RNA sequence: GCUAAACCUAGCCCCAAACCCACUCCACCUUACUACCAAACCUUAGCCAAACCAUUUACAUAAAGUAUAGGCGAUA
RNA sequence: GCUACCUAAGAACAGAUUUAUAGGUAGAGGCGACAAACCUA
RNA sequence: CCUCCGCAUAAGCCUGCGUCAGAUCACUGACAAUUAACAGCCCAAUAUCUACAAUCAACCAACAAGUCAUUA
RNA sequence: ACAUCACCUCUAGCAUCACCAGUAUUAGAGGC
RNA sequence: UUAAUUUAUUAAUGCAAACACCUGCAUUAAAAAUUUCGGU
């Protein structure tokens, strides 16, 4: 027989289910959400209608989100969101030829920044694309604080930026000890990207990760049957005051 | 080439027959000489008290009645052995009334429990 | 040449990763649950001690430490 | 001995007949073992299996007790403390906690207890579930028919 | 012809539980058994 | 870095549908290296007496190496920021 | 005449709906069913059909089986 | 786990010997005094 | 009249010609067994010595160059 | 018929998982 | 295999890219990979 709700939705299914349930509204906000970025080879199209080339009819055509291979290890640092291609290629680019499965890898670099949000130096890998985005971006600390973290595609740039929010909505002196001048012109520096307090809980975290703040957040030791019986007899003994 | 008995002691060789045991609990440490040595400490004690003029025999007359299968309600239990202290207490900090902080210092704790069965 | 291979010496510990090395934020490691697992982040433990004294596993203090130790070591 | 009329006595009362009431098992297995080596029926067949109920409420009370006691103390569930977790077979199950000396942190056989899943494991999950459904469905399916078979005997 | 000169300890190893359990694959193999619902789950 | 494209041009897909593409669209024709293009200069205002590039206060576009490994890495210039370029206004209107 | 035959009814069948499974105490990843000391992701492949073989090839209704693509040869 | 080859660590009487036990080499392979032989009818 | 076997431990199996009754060249059910000194099951830290084979071990005679020790 | 002592030829100037804990009177591969 | 063809992969170069490492493009090999050894 059949299975009633979709199982292309089953893991969406637990996502509503139960203690992972109780995790917080922006939490659900920021893994629900998929908005795309821009690709690493995948170069847009023009606009929504256009002349078709050999037939001259205006087709509307959209452009193809070429799969992102990343590698697991690219996920250790800072890299861009470009990678490798695992795909395949003709030996002259021509389709009469027997074809054969290839790969697009990419030129890293180990580099170093030193943030003054941060106020340390960080050194990993990176692409020079990625160098180009931070140069566009002017700085690291402004590159953290702009892109989406589904737009950052790496899980060390995405820790990062969560430090990085939660030493902004913090405000605590010991971001730059001694020099509050420093601290207070960084803070209108970096005021652009302020979050809440509460924004700081599952700011970035692991889905799993988020299972462990709710873990760590929903657990505490119950409540003894000794000190509740006696707050309800006290209870008791405060309406019958009364009575 | 046989699998469906049960892993009991009866297997193989002499030490694959040593390791496992039936369903004990042991009580002793393994030193050297190969000779092991059993604290009174680890061992099972059984003490029983007393049996002499206990009216309560082992059978019950079946000329009695029945009553109500009143189960141990927690909330029952609870106001049956607190109502009096509390209630002399509120006519007059709840270690008066004995709530244990935590039972790291009693000899029969419950979270964990010690006690035996 | 310095006498042994490193194949059966001790393993040489992964990279840590630079969660850990987060300037203000602890990360969210393995502590709570018990699970030497792959699903989380590493747990990080302090040095712990046997508060215990037994004869089983009592350790020697170090011998820096010993109560007899001369400079003037004997021949015996 | 009835539950509620055996929970009005004491506890030193319940251990002296804890005491008895091992003393007369004692008999009635020693009792039947013989009638087993003299091959011949049972004087009192009825007497063992009581004096095991009456044992068994006995034990009853003295847990009914104990839980209350584990309730108002600290009023932890599970006596024993533990969890509920995932094994190495996929499924959800509760473990349970040893007591043991050395620490999590350096317990060399706790750790060897891969308590981890990678996602090797969903085919067989979803099959399991699969097959729960099987048998739910036939059941439903026997049993509606079941019904419909006796409706047409009315 | 006497081919078959099994050995416990050899036994136990070669077609055991934690050797069964120690790469994935094998845990895969007790899933497959199980699902397959036998009651000899190991050796 | 580098710019691909499916050769065997790719279904369309419409508005409210993923592109369930083909096994043989994995296969893509290489169309651009970024690493192999023309490389741009790096604009940014100095803050320090600098050697023949500039002075202290000189907005430039350097070529990225003394920029990133010489200059930024020492602090010797900043980014010509449209932020930073008002300060960069304000310390040349205070001389 | 014997062996034999024959008998309903166990429960399976598909659907409809509906989201389900996991704690008597215990033990259970070491030789699983024993109370105890210092580590993960890395493009499925391939035939088949070309009457042989090679590029190509699958693992709600309606436009429409038209526009796209084919050793422009099979079709998708 | 038979057998082929090797390791660990034992045994018998005269070596290119055999063998009690554990362990290792997985097919697109290993092994091979190369028999185009073996690796569970 | 046979016995180049036999008796033990080892491994390996798992109660498998013990007892009281059935009837299936003339197996089934119930009941009872094997009480360790032998063998496993082990060994509180940190450092530090551990060239002088064995062959009846004293000679001869070597090569395939040695199968075993603590101490602080 | 294959292995092989003997002999001949060729490659390799050197180290921490085999060769090898070795150094061309060495290590490996062919012929009779 | 010195049949044919490549070269997914290495190894060299050389050229790019970055200031010894990584990626891309050519050539060369080693090794592979794809396909051929017709009829009366
Ligand atoms: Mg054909
Ligand atoms: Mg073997
Ligand atoms: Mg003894």
């Amino acid at each position: 027989p059949l299975h009633k709700y979709p199982v292309w939705l089953w893991k969406r299914l637990q996502l509503r289910e139960g203690i992972c349930s109780r995790l917080p509204g922006h939490y659900l906000r920021s893994l629900e959400e998929e908005r795309t970025p821009t690709p690493v080879h995948y170069r847009p199209h023009g606009a929504k209608f256009k002349i078709n080339p050999k037939n001259g009819q205006r087709e509307r055509v959209e452009d193809v989100p070429i799969p992102i291979y990343f590698p697991p290890e690219s996920q250790r640092g800072l890299w861009g969101g470009e990678g490798w291609i695992l795909g395949q290629i003709y030996a002259n680019n021509d389709k009469l030829s027997k074809r054969l499965k290839k790969v697009w890898k990419p030129q890293l670099f180990e580099r170093e920044f030193y943030s003054e949000i941060l106020d340390k130096k960080f050194t990993v890998t990176v692409t020079m694309r990625t160098l180009d985005l931070i140069d566009e971006a002017y700085g690291l600390d402004f590159y953290i604080l702009k892109t989406p973290k589904e737009d950052l595609c790496s899980k060390f740039g995405m820790d990062l930026k969560r430090g990085m929010l939660l030493r902004l909505a913090r405000q605590d002196p010991q971001l730059h000890p001694e020099d509050p001048e420093r601290r207070a012109a960084i803070y209108d520096k970096y005021k652009e990207f302020a979050i809440p307090e509460e924004e700081a809980e599952w700011v970035g975290l692991t889905l799993e990760e988020a299972i462990e703040k709710q873990r760590l957040l929903e657990e505490k030791d119950p409540v003894p049957l000794f000190k509740i019986y006696v707050a309800e007899l006290i209870q008791q003994l405060q309406q019958q005051a009364l009575s | 080439a046989d699998r469906m008995s049960k892993w009991t002691s009866k297997r193989g060789p002499r030490s694959f027959r040593g390791r496992k045991g039936r369903g004990a609990k042991g009580i002793g440490f393994l030193t050297s000489g190969w000779r092991f040595v059993q604290i009174k400490e680890m061992v099972p004690e059984f003490v029983v008290p007393d049996l002499t003029g206990f009216k309560l025999k082992p059978y019950v007359s079946y000329l009695a009645p029945e009553s109500e299968e009143t189960p141990l309600t927690a909330a029952q239990l609870f106001s049956e052995a607190v109502a009096p202290a509390i209630e002399k207490d509120f006519k007059d900090n709840l270690e008066k009334y004995g709530f244990e902080p935590t039972q790291e210092g009693k000899l029969f704790q419950l979270y964990p429990r010690n006690f035996l069965r | 040449y310095e006498w042994g291979v490193r194949s059966t010496r001790k393993s040489e510990p992964p990279p840590l990763d630079r969660v850990y090395e987060i300037p203000g934020l602890e990360p969210i490691t393995f502590a709570g649950k018990m699970h030497f697992v792959p699903w989380l982040a590493r747990p990080i433990f302090p040095p712990w001690d046997r508060g215990y004294k037994d004869p089983r596993f009592y350790r020697s203090p170090p011998l820096h430490e010993h109560p007899l130790y001369k400079d003037q070591a004997c021949y015996i | 001995w009835t539950c509620q009329q055996l929970r009005n006595k004491s506890n030193e009362d319940l251990h002296k007949l804890w005491y008895v009431l091992l003393k007369e098992r004692n008999m009635l297995l020693t009792l039947e073992q013989e009638a087993k080596r003299q091959r011949l029926p049972m004087p009192s067949p009825e007497r063992l299996d009581k004096v095991v109920d009456s044992m068994d409420a006995l034990d009853k009370v003295v847990q009914e007790r104990e839980d209350a006691l584990r309730l108002l103390q600290t009023g932890q569930e599970r006596a024993r403390p533990g969890a509920w977790r995932r094994d190495i077979f996929g499924r959800i199950i509760w473990h349970k906690f040893k007591q043991w000396v050395i620490p999590w942190h350096l317990n060399k056989r706790y750790n060897r207890k891969r308590f981890f899943a990678l996602p090797y494991v969903d085919h067989f999950l979803r099959l399991e579930r699969e097959k729960r459904a099987r048998i739910k469905a036939r059941k439903e399916n026997l049993e509606r028919k079941k019904a419909k078979i006796l409706l047409k005997k009315f | 012809g006497n081919e078959y000169q099994p050995s416990n300890i050899k036994r136990k190893n070669k077609h055991g539980w934690v050797r069964r359990l120690s790469t994935p694959a094998g845990v895969q193999v007790i899933l497959r058994r199980m699902l397959k619902g036998r009651k000899s789950l190991s050796h | 870095t580098v710019i691909v494209e499916r050769w065997w041009k790719v279904p369309l897909a419409g508005e409210g549908r993923k592109p369930r593409l083909h096994r043989r669209h994995r296969v893509y024709k290489l169309v651009e290296d970024t690493k192999h293009r023309p490389k741009e200069n790096l604009e940014l205002i100095l803050t320090q007496s600098v050697e023949n590039v500039g002075v202290r206060g000189d907005l430039v576009s350097v070529k990225k190496s003394l920029g990133r490994n010489r200059l930024l890495p020492q602090g010797l210039a900043v980014y010509a920021s449209p932020e930073n370029k008002k300060l960069f206004e304000e310390e040349k209107l205070l001389r």
